[PDB]
């Protein structure tokens, strides 16, 4: 149970997803659902981050956690 | 000033026309000017000597037996003056009958003597009791006087009799060979008078209000 | 009988549409159905226990000493006493009830109806029953006058009373007409 | 004599009972009376350098973004408290009413009658 | 079984004579269309496709972002030219975000994911095959017809009901789709007591449809345990509430589902479609409407594409045989007035009605006479006139203790009014600002419990890094 | 401003109910205005015109739009303060009562809709207290055209000025003769036996009220407003049923003291009163078990005070009583809800 | 301490009395001679002072009959030779008991009735007071000699006295209160006849 947000100026998603624990963020953003919103999503590119902090794509994530895309 | 609170008491805070107190003897004793006239001169003489009283006597009462004291100053006071009004006022006494009697639980008077008198000097004390007084005089006056006129014709009856014949000069009558409407003088025509008095005051305020806007 | 003595205490000597007794409180309070209900079993209790404390004064103390004269001081102090007590006793005790009775004890220490009953019924020489039956019938007019007023407010509360009149001129109107209303009971006991 | 006497007795009765009940255990009018737009911020795409101020003061998680160049933007959770206002060294912060939306639509009361 | 009897209710004019005679009619396919995100109840679906991009009939534009949910499916092949605003079928007026699809005019079919021998897989499998359809329950709710399965599924219904009794005035559309399609209606009524095991289905139909009743017995005369039910012709008939206590004789207990007295009720279009997402894999993709009023040339029934806007619909029938005073999107008790003739078609849509001056009622509000003739037609049992008086001093609070909560804004107290007062307009206020206030105590608690959250892990991180920092320089 | 539903009414308004119910009253109406003459019009035509006039009046200073004078509800007050009355009463008690009613009663508390006491039985029992000597003057029936009633403006001397009626064309009715006759120690049967005929009484040939004569037309009135879904048979029945009931076990008990059934139903505005006057929307309760309260209430009240009051009629003070005790059976006794218990509490299942 | 509160208390209880007892023994007898002068005033409206001088309210004999019970006879001696009587009757009228006084002289003429108290509707049987009509001053020559036991009744009843438009009952009560009065002063000569 986390969040995934794209902080996109003209259009600001919020999804909320129920993960397996021990999951991580790759696999988490896969399970989300927000590529297929926006095709333009490069998850080797853009920024990741968790509350704010830039983090790795198989970092492990608690319960509460907030995935977030941005440039 | 001292004089603010006699002028204020009149219209800005009447007791039986903006605190809604006293009341059993605005509805009971009104079928007549001059028994109306009689209880608010009765009732300002009970409010100035009780409001003297214990204004002289406020720095003695307990906090916690504050009314069986007080009312007690009331009430030997208000047996005196049917002590008095039975003596020599016999005529008057017969027709107020139990509300002469009925001051002591007059709200206007305990009200008066518990919040303005146990914080006041002597002398405003007795100013507001006179100014509360005169409202109610004057409420009781025009009551009885608009169901007199409703009921009988004449403004003013009997008053040689009740209040000495040296006011004589106040029996005047109005619609003369009128035989009235019965309905003023019974007890439905007390709370509709009241009622109509209250909304004309608040139309007055109203206006006066815009007036001084 | 003393049933025929209660119904014509109730309805045909009302203590408020014919006797003008109480009517500060009764007009003050009757806004809203559950205060007029509290105040109205509050004043029921208190009328009976101060007629008893009245008589009894009077028939034990007053009258054998000589004084009579006294009597009016006398009543309201004790009755004042009472109030107090029926209050601070239902202040500790059960402070559950201290929400139906407690809270509207005040406003009866000083009500004139305390005072008009037992200084009526001291005329007619009633005896300690006829006494305690008089309080407890002038109470149960008083309070039924008071519920039947509250739900009558209570729904002109939500009419389009005009604006010169909507609030206490209204009530009084209403009550005016409600005494009308109980005019044609009399003579009937 | 035999009254006063009798008088006292009942006045100092009741005195001592009222202060030991007081012990143990205002006005009429008075004791009557015991008886009975939201605004929300906004974020533009030049006013905003990601110098970070505005989520380092928001108490509430309203601001979301870090870094440099990222165009940190609101959320729903804003409450237009302006601890974001003074933030921004550039002024970025347009806090303004909230517009109206097809959610955000309710029925008008009827005129009269 | 035998009928029971509810309380309450009217019999406006039906009106039902000067439509239902044409067969179903067919649409050209129109130039764009328009359709919104949000056709359903619960969250909003949320774009797969770009602008620009070719899509099929049948391909799956939106998706649902949760459970309750519907996904929103192409009526037609052709380019999607913008992911924007759209105007709405509101009374309102205002925008939502919705699609815009260019019709090619090919009108080629996706491979649609058929599935093989229904009546052989779990429940389970089909209530989510219903689910990835877009079946909405055509019926006036709007609720997603995969998620009341499912809640179905997991108590004990012993009765399946189709909702065949179309009670509102100037619609035929359920009469229709029962008249030509009742074979369709039984088999998937059958599917559905496949789906929430059961023990019958008790498809009712009002008395005033004699050739749906005729139509429908004889489709279903075989199978057995399936029953077809004649309900009076009372207007609050159709309501779920009070065709369950007229079927099954019980009442459906306040602040409860019907699935507490063992019951389901399904639209018979609901039905219909629902059948046609299991037999063949079609989405939702069109409906049937009802075009009526004096003000139209030919009242008909229409088999629409979703999205077709309300212009190109109006005049497949004939045209504006005069000029119209109110445009209703449903039956007159409890239409929506359209803004305009650009609003798209929903899959909410039940009829078009053109009402003229003559149809209209013209009123004139009066003080309530009390004359109790609310208390007597309401179907819940309320009192109506309280309600009204407590929501017009804005005692709200005191409006839900008279029955405003259990209201279905049925209308049946305008219509029984000797003094003309809008009492469901009254209803409607007063709900919508409790509703209002309660999503203001609901944003305030979320925003409440964020805050406190974001707080005590800023200060447990802090508190952390400082003494991890105090440790190292201890051993510096 | 958008527009909401619903956008379908039936063929309701105020003013055919209204107009319905004075079509109700009218035969009975003119069955009284026949049978007591000349004055009797002229009272009716006053109270009438004064009604509608001050109804103007009011909604003048108000503001209130005028079309609230077309709807009816002042012209049914006049007209059942006007057949309320005394036949050959002057016109100042028709215009006092008016003006007590429409006013006061009515208009004083914001208008139609608002009042909660019945206006006709307000200015009947004002009247009543007011001028006793004018309300208990009863003329005998001097039939239209007869040769011995009034001519045209000896009726106008006798309605308007002041006129004296003479003698001879005064007399006393049946509940005031019977409680004086009793007062005379004479038993409640002899009194009936040589001073009460049913049959006559029922048709409407005794003296009394304008419109209170006649027991079956009145009947006929109600049963036919009954009919067209205007009242409720609650009330009506209710009120007749008590009264019969209780006459009847007072006439068996004692029967040299007490007469009860016939003599009680066909005495007073009973029928009136329990058809046209206790059935006012406004003031009566919208429930069903609360109509039958209300019903049983009027007619106890009625009785008792007929039979061992000091009125030898109550209806208007049985009326108004019940009116002060309908908020309490209407927040009481409402009916129960969809899916809940008569505790309002959700139903289990 | 609990102390003060009672002494305060018992302090303003016994002041007020001492200045009640004060009071009452100042104005008891002035009250009481109020009181007197109030019972001869309602007295001398039915008694001229001519024919009375020995002091009325000092030699009230109770008596008793057969049908008024107990009596209040007043005399109204000149020189020890009586003259005239004054005594109450009371009667069932409409709104309740009639209580009258009545003031028969020596020779059963009615020197004036007076009505004390009544209940009587207002407006309608109010005229029985002598404050508004002259009717009560009907009996003011009558006795039982020329005016024999068929013409002490109303007119409805066969008689020569006046009944109120819309009112008899009221004047049934007082004719025969006035009836029986004389009628008991008849039955008891001597002491109330001479
Ligand atoms: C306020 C609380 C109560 C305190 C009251 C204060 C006012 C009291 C005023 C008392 C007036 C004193 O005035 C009092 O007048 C009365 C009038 O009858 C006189 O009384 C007189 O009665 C008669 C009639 O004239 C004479 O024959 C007699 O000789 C004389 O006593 C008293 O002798 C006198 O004492
Ligand atoms: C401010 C006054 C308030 C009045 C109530 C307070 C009680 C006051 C009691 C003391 C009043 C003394 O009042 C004074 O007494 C004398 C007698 O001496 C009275 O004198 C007169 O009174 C009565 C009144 O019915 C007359 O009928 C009578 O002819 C005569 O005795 C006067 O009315 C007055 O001049
Ligand atoms: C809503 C409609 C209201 C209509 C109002 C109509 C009011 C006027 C009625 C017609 C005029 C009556 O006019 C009235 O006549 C009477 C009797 O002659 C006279 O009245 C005079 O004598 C009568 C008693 O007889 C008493 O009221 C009084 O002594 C005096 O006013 C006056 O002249 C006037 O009060
Ligand atoms: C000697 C007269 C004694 C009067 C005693 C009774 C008092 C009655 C006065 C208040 C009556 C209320 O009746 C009426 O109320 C309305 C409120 O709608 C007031 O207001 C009305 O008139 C005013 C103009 O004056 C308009 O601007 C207003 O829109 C209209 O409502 C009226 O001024 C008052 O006449
Ligand atoms: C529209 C006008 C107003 C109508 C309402 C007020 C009506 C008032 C009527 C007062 C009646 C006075 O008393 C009545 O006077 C009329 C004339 O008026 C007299 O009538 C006399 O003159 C008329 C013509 O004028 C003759 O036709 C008639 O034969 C003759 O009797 C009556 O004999 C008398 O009984
Ligand atoms: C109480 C509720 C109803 C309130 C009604 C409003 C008051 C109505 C008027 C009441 C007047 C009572 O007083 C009454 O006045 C009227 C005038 O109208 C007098 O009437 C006198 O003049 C009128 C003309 O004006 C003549 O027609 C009449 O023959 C003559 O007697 C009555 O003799 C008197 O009894
Ligand atoms: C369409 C509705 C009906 C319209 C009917 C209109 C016509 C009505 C005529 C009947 C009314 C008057 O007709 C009749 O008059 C006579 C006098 O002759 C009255 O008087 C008769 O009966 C009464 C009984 O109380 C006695 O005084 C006596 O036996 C006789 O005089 C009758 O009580 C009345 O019934
Ligand atoms: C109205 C709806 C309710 C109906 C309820 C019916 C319940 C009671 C039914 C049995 C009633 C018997 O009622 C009985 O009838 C007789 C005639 O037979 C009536 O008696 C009648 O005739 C007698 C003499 O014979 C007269 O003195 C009497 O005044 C008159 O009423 C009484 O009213 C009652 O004694
Ligand atoms: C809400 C329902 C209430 C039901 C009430 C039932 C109780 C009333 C009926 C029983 C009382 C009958 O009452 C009986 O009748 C007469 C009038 O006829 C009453 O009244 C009588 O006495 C009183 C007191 O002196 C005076 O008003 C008058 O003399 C007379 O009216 C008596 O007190 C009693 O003798
Ligand atoms: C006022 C009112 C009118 C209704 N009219 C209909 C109707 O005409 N046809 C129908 O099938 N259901 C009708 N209903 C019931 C619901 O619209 C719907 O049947 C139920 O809530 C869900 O059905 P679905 O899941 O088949 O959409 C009505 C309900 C109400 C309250
Ligand atoms: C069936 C019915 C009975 C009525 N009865 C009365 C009545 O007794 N008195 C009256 O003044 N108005 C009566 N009205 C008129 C209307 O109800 C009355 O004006 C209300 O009091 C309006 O406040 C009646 C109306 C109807 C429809
Ligand atoms: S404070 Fe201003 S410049 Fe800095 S991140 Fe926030 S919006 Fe951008
Ligand atoms: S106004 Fe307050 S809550 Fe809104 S974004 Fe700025 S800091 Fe956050
Ligand atoms: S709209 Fe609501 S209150 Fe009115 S009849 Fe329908 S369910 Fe009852
Ligand atoms: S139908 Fe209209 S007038 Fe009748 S009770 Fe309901 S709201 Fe009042
Ligand atoms: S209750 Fe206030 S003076 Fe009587």
């Amino acid at each position: 149970r986390v969040s995934v947000v794209y902080a996109d100026p003209a259009k600001p998603l919020q999804l909320s997803c129920k993960v397996e624990d021990g999951c991580s963020v790759e696999q988490a953003i896969q399970q989300s659902g927000v590529l297929r919103c926006c095709p333009d999503i490069d998850l080797k590119k853009q920024k990741v981050g968790v509350f704010g902090k830039f983090v790795k794509l198989d970092s492990p994530l608690k319960d509460g956690d907030r995935i977030e895309i941005y440039q | 000033v001292p004089w603010q609170y006699f002028t204020s008491a009149l219209w800005q805070y009447n007791v039986a026309l903006v605190q809604m107190l006293a009341l059993c003897p605005t509805l009971a004793v009104t079928t007549t000017a001059t028994n109306g006239l009689g209880m608010g001169l009765a009732t300002t003489l009970v409010l100035v000597m009780t409001n003297a009283l214990i204004s002289s006597m406020r720095h003695t009462i307990s906090p916690e037996v504050r009314n069986p004291v007080m009312i007690g100053v009331i009430a030997g006071v208000v047996t005196l003056t049917d002590m008095a009004m039975n003596a020599w006022m016999h005529e008057l006494y017969k027709v107020l009958g139990l509300f002469i009697a009925l001051i002591v639980t007059n709200c206007a008077v305990l009200g008066r003597a518990e919040s303005f008198c146990l914080r006041n000097p002597v002398i405003p004390s007795i100013l507001d009791g006179a100014g509360m007084g005169a409202g109610f005089t004057a409420v009781l006056v025009v009551i009885g006087g608009i169901r007199e006129i409703l009921g009988s014709g004449t403004l003013f009856s009997q008053a040689s009799s009740l209040l000495g014949s040296h006011f004589k000069w106040m029996e005047i009558t109005v619609i003369p060979d009128f035989q009235g409407i019965l309905l003023a003088i019974l007890p439905p025509g007390a709370f509709i008078v009241l009622g109509f008095l209250l909304a004309a005051k608040r139309v007055i305020d109203r206006k006066r209000a815009e007036r001084r806007q | 009988e003393y049933v025929l003595f209660l119904l014509g205490t109730v309805l045909v000597h009302n203590v408020v549409l014919v006797g003008f007794l109480g009517l500060c409180p009764f007009m003050g309070v009757s806004s809203k159905l559950d205060p007029s209900i509290g105040l109205a079993v509050a004043t029921t209790l208190v009328m009976g226990l101060g007629g008893a404390s009245s008589w009894l004064l009077e028939h034990y103390v007053l009258l054998p000493l000589g004084i009579g004269f006294i009597r009016i001081l006398a009543y309201i102090v004790v009755i004042a006493g009472m109030v107090q007590l029926i209050e601070m006793i239902i202040r500790k005790a059960s402070p559950s009830l201290y929400r139906s009775l407690g809270i509207y004890l005040p406003l009866i220490t000083t009500n004139c109806a305390v005072l008009g009953v037992p200084l009526l019924s001291v005329r007619e020489g009633h005896d300690l029953t006829m006494a305690v039956l008089f309080g407890l019938g002038s109470g149960l007019g008083f309070s039924l006058i008071m519920i039947i007023f509250a739900g009558l407010r209570e729904r002109l509360a939500l009419a389009n009373v005009p604006a010169a009149f909507s609030g206490p001129p209204i009530a009084f109107v209403t009550a005016g007409l409600l005494a009308l209303a109980f005019m044609g009971f009399g003579g009937l006991i | 004599i035999e009254a006063t006497l009798a008088l006292t007795v009942m006045g100092v009765l009741l005195g001592c009972g009222l202060g030991l009940a007081a012990r143990k255990f205002g006005g009429v009018g008075l004791a009557e009376k015991l008886a009975a737009a939201p605004m929300l911020a906004r974020v533009e795409a030049s006013q905003c350098i990601g110098c970070t101020r505005c989520y380092r003061a928001c108490p509430t998680d309203a601001i979301v973004g870090a870094s440099g160049q990222v165009h940190v933007v609101l959320e729903d959770a804003c409450t237009g408290c302006g601890k974001c206002r003074d933030a921004c060294p550039e002024d970025c912060v347009l806090l303004i009413p909230q517009e109206q939306t097809l959610d955000t639509w309710r029925w008008d009361k009827p005129a009269a009658a | 079984f035998n009928l029971s009897s509810i309380r309450g209710g009217v019999h406006p004019a039906a009106h039902k004579d000067l439509s239902a005679a044409l067969p179903i009619g067919s649409l050209p396919l129109p130039p764009r269309l328009y359709l919104p995100l949000r056709q359903h109840a619960g969250a909003e679906a949320l774009p797969m496709v770009a602008v620009g991009d070719k899509v099929l009939k049948g391909q799956l534009l939106a998706f649902p972002p949760t459970e309750v949910s519907a996904p929103v499916h192409a009526p037609t092949s052709g380019r999607i030219v913008a992911i924007g605003p759209v105007p709405a079928p509101h009374p309102s007026g205002l925008t939502t975000t919705g699609i815009v699809l260019e019709s090619d005019g090919e009108d080629r079919w996706i491979d649609l994911d058929v599935s093989t021998d229904p009546f052989a897989e779990d429940p389970l499998v089909l209530a989510d095959r219903v689910a990835k359809a877009g079946i909405v329950g055509l019926g006036g709710a709007i609720f997603p017809a995969a998620v009341k399965l499912k809640q179905g599924t997991r108590h004990e219904i012993k009765t399946v009901l189709v909702n065949g009794s179309e009670c509102e005035p100037y619609l035929t559309c359920d009469d229709r789709i029962m008249r030509e399609r009742a074979e369709a209606i039984v088999d998937g009524a059958r599917l559905i007591q496949h789906i929430l095991r059961a023990y019958s289905v008790v498809i009712a139909i009002e008395d005033n449809k004699p050739e749906a009743l005729a139509a429908m017995r004889a489709a279903a005369e075989h199978f057995g345990a399936i029953e077809v039910m004649a309900v009076p012709a009372l207007y609050p008939m159709g309501s779920a509430k009070q065709l369950i206590q007229a079927v099954t004789g019980r009442e459906v207990p306040a602040g409860g589902r019907s699935t507490d007295v063992g019951v389901l009720v399904h639209n018979a279009g609901t039905v219909y479609a629902i059948q046609q997402a299991l037999r063949f894999g079609r989405p939702l993709i069109s409906r049937v409407v009802t075009v009526s009023g004096a003000c139209v040339k030919t009242p008909q029934n229409l088999d629409v594409l979703i999205g077709t806007p309300v212009q190109a619909l109006i005049d497949a029938c004939g045209g504006l045989s005069g000029d119209p005073q109110q445009l209703l999107l449903g039956g007159p008790m409890m239409g929506a007035v359209l803004p305009s003739t650009e609003v798209p078609v929903i899959k909410g849509a039940t009829g078009l009605l053109a009402l003229a001056r003559h149809e209209l009622p013209n009123k004139d509000p009066a003080p309530c006479i009390r004359c109790a003739s609310c208390v007597d037609a309401c179907p819940m049992g309320l009192t109506p006139l309280d309600m009204a008086l407590y929501a017009r001093a804005d005692d709200y609070d005191g409006a839900s203790e008279y029955g405003l909560r259990d209201c279905i804004l049925c209308g049946c107290c305008s219509y029984v009014c000797p003094s003309h007062i809008p009492l469901v307009h009254y209803f409607q206020y007063a709900k919508g600002q409790q509703d209002e206030r309660r999503s203001a105590a609901r944003k305030s608690d979320y925003i409440k419990r964020q805050t406190e959250v974001r707080a005590a892990r800023l200060a447990e991180e802090e508190a952390a890094k400082a003494a991890a920092k105090a440790a190292k320089e201890a051993a510096k | 401003s958008v527009a909401a539903g619903p956008f379908a009414h039936d063929r309701s308004s105020v003013n055919r109910i209204m107009l319905d119910v004075c079509l109700a009253l009218t035969p009975a109406t003119l069955f009284g205005l026949v049978m007591f003459g000349w004055p009797a019009i002229n009272l009716w035509l006053v109270t009438c015109v004064s009604a509608l006039a001050i109804e103007a009046a009011c909604l003048r200073l108000l503001g209130q739009p005028m079309r609230r004078l077309l709807d009816g509800s002042a012209l049914l007050t006049g007209w059942l303060l006007a057949i309320s009355l005394p036949p050959w009463a002057p016109w100042w008690i028709g215009v006092g009562g008016s003006l007590f009613a429409i006013g006061i009663g009515k208009q004083l508390y914001g208008g139609i809709g608002q009042n909660p006491f019945n206006p006709a039985m307000l200015a009947r029992v004002a009247l009543l207290i007011a001028f006793p000597l004018q309300m208990t003057t009863w003329a005998l029936p001097h039939p239209l055209f007869s040769s011995s009633a009034p001519g045209f403006f000896d009726s106008l001397a006798i309605t308007f000025a002041g006129a004296p009626l003479a003698d001879g064309m005064t007399g006393a009715t049946a509940l005031g003769n019977l409680k004086t006759e009793l007062t005379l120690n004479r038993t409640a049967q002899e009194i009936l036996e040589g001073g009460f005929s049913t049959i006559s009484a029922l048709f409407g040939s005794t003296p009394g009220s304008l419109g209170e004569t006649s027991e079956l037309l009145l009947l006929v009135g109600g049963v036919w407003l009954v009919l067209r879904r205007i009242i409720h048979w609650e009330i009506p029945v209710a009120i007749l049923a008590s009264v019969f009931v209780m006459a009847t076990l007072a006439y068996l008990i004692n029967p040299e003291r007490y007469a009860g059934g016939l003599y009680q139903l066909t005495s007073g505005g009973l029928i009136l009163c329990a058809f046209f006057i206790a059935t006012d929307p406004v003031t009566s309760p919208i429930s069903r078990v609360g109509r039958l309260i209300f019903g049983v209430g009027c007619g106890v009240l009625i009785y008792v005070i007929r039979t061992w009051g000091s009125f030898p009629e109550a209806a208007a003070f049985a009326v108004l009583f019940m009116n002060a005790l309908t908020p309490l059976i209407d927040r009481y006794w409402r009916p129960r809800a969809y899916g809940r218990n008569v505790r309002g509490k959700p139903l289990v299942a | 301490m609990v102390a003060y509160q009672g002494l305060s208390l018992g302090l303003v209880c016994a002041v007020v009395a001492l200045l009640l007892l004060t009071g009452n023994i100042m104005t008891h007898g002035t009250i009481a001679e109020q009181q007197m002068q109030d019972r001869l005033a309602t007295l001398r409206e039915v008694l001229p002072q001519s024919l009375y001088d020995n002091n009325p309210l000092a030699d009230s004999f109770k008596v008793q009959d057969a049908e008024l019970g107990e009596v209040e006879v007043l005399p109204a001696r000149l020189q020890g030779k009586l003259t005239a009587v004054v005594f109450q009757g009371r009667n069932i009228g409409y709104g309740g008991p009639i209580e009258q006084m009545m003031s028969v002289d020596a020779q059963g003429k009615i020197l004036g009735v007076r009505v004390l108290t009544h209940k009587e509707t207002p407006g309608l049987a109010d005229k029985i007071e002598a404050s508004r009509s002259d009717w009560i001053k009907v009996f003011d020559g009558l006795s039982l000699e020329n005016t024999a036991l068929d013409k002490w009744k109303v007119k409805k009843d066969g008689g020569q006295f006046d009944q109120f438009a819309g009112a008899t009952i009221t004047p049934r009560a007082v004719v025969k209160t006035v009836l029986q009065g004389l009628q008991f002063q008849a039955r008891h000569a001597e002491q109330l006849k001479a």
